[PDB]
């Protein structure tokens, strides 16, 4: 139930770009859990609150 | 875990016959004909579940 | 009577052809700065940019 604390191990991050037009293909698609994400730069909560 | 398969799904064996070259648009598509409604559908996007 | 008004000082011919201008400033097919845009997934066969 606790909230981790070392740095949990994670699903490999694949990063679509979708853009105005593609062909989207789905030849060797990874069966394993994986973190389809569209965006480069989701750093985005920089600002510490101490 | 094992999925269950959804309310609306068909059962469909796979055969080499249900899939087959055909024109759409400008394309020689992978078309599969839906062994129940007997439709084509050369897009992925789209076939009934 | 050459001080009733400014006319924006600008000379009768300029004025005359800056009318002419306006007809051309807003026809439609020299409008091409187009606002707003939907984002839909969706298959491209046979494109048509209308």
């Amino acid at each position: 139930d606790d909230v981790g604390i070392m740095q949990q191990k994670k699903p490999p991050t694949v990063v679509q770009s979708r853009t105005d037009v593609f062909n989207e293909q789905f030849a060797n698609e990874a069966l394993h859990p994986t973190t389809k994400v569209i965006f480069n730069g989701l750093d985005v909560n920089t600002e510490v609150q101490p | 875990f094992v999925p269950d398969v959804p309310e609306g799904y068909v059962a469909v064996q796979y055969a080499h016959r249900l899939f087959s070259s055909s024109l759409a648009n400008k394309r020689n598509r992978v078309t599969y004909t839906h062994p129940p409604t007997g439709m084509a559908y050369p897009s992925p996007t789209g076939r009934p579940h | 009577e050459a001080f009733r008004w400014s006319r924006y000082f600008l000379d009768e011919l300029q004025l005359r052809r800056l009318s002419v201008g306006l007809r051309l400033i807003t026809n439609p097919r020299i409008a091409r700065r187009f606002n707003g845009v939907r984002i839909m997934y969706l298959t491209d066969d046979d494109p048509d940019p209308d």
